[PDB]
């Protein structure tokens, strides 16, 4: 059990799950929000 | 049309011409098929040329986004009758008094097809609001044709911007639009 | 609304021309400018203007 060559590492585990969650997700809607507005602004510079 | 009692569609429309008659001072009539005259009959036309033209205008009850056309069964030809007032969402523009498409430079089409439409809707099964406006306007086009007064006009033209702002506050409590959840790009936008 | 432009338009013009009454004639004026609106609505909902997706020269800029 100690020593194996495959080693499966997850950061940010949860309990009862098989996988570990990415670091990104806590902050993926603020990337989607800022996603959108960035793009509303130069969407509006190319109209100027 | 009154499916329901054929009776309350010759009523309203009675008294929409009735109505018509009281903008410049005139004793109400009893039965319209019996009295002729050549003032009644101006009334009538006036009130079917006002109810098309607000009904073209375009309301959140009388559009129809999803509406079909089936183009026959042998030929492909859609006629263009006229009651559709106006036929928007694509590129049909009543080539040959069929439905073209402008796009596809075609007349014969395969199957259904869906567009907005906007169908001549009858006088007695619009919304209330709708027609009072339809009878205020018709009244006060009646009086500058024929009597053509001066005060009576001025009273009018209050009466239908007062009747016109109750269609306007109707057409916003039955869609009740929303710039945030009904807006068609912002709901992508506020997804999170 | 196109017809009804026309009709209000030419009704207006054939007042001045042979009948010109005062009253009339202010009465049309409303009238037609009140049709123009109407086909001038019907000219965007027909033709559905972007100034981004459907202008000449700003989609090509879009691309990213």
């Amino acid at each position: 059990l100690e020593e194996c060559p495959y080693i499966p590492v997850r950061m940010v585990r949860i309990d009862g799950e098989s996988y570990g969650r990415s670091y990104v997700e806590e902050y993926l809607g603020d990337l989607k929000s800022l996603e959108n507005l960035q793009e509303s602004i130069v969407k509006m510079a190319m109209i100027t | 049309m009154n499916m329901q009692d054929a009776y309350f569609g010759s009523a309203a429309e009675l008294d929409a011409v009735n109505e018509m008659l009281a903008a410049i001072g005139e004793s109400p009539v009893t039965t319209l098929d019996e009295d002729g005259s050549a003032d009644v009959a101006n009334a009538r036309r006036i009130l079917n040329r006002i109810n098309r033209q607000i009904q073209s205008k375009g309301w959140a009850f009388n559009i129809n986004e999803s509406a079909t056309l089936t183009p026959d069964a042998s030929t492909g030809l859609i006629p263009f009758r006229p009651a559709y007032l106006s036929i928007l969402g694509g590129q049909y523009i009543n080539r040959g008094g069929w439905v073209y498409d402008k796009s596809t430079g075609t007349d014969t089409f395969s199957g259904p097809i869906t567009v907005t439409l906007i169908t001549l809707q009858d006088y007695d099964e619009m919304p209330e609001c709708f027609r009072q406006w339809i009878v205020t306007k018709a009244s006060r086009q009646f009086n500058s044709r024929f009597f053509g007064a001066e005060d009576v006009e001025n009273s009018l033209a209050q009466e239908e911007m007062e009747a016109r702002m109750a269609c306007n506050e109707y057409e916003m409590d039955f869609g009740q639009y929303n710039m945030l959840d009904g807006d068609a790009y912002v709901q992508g936008l506020i997804g999170r």
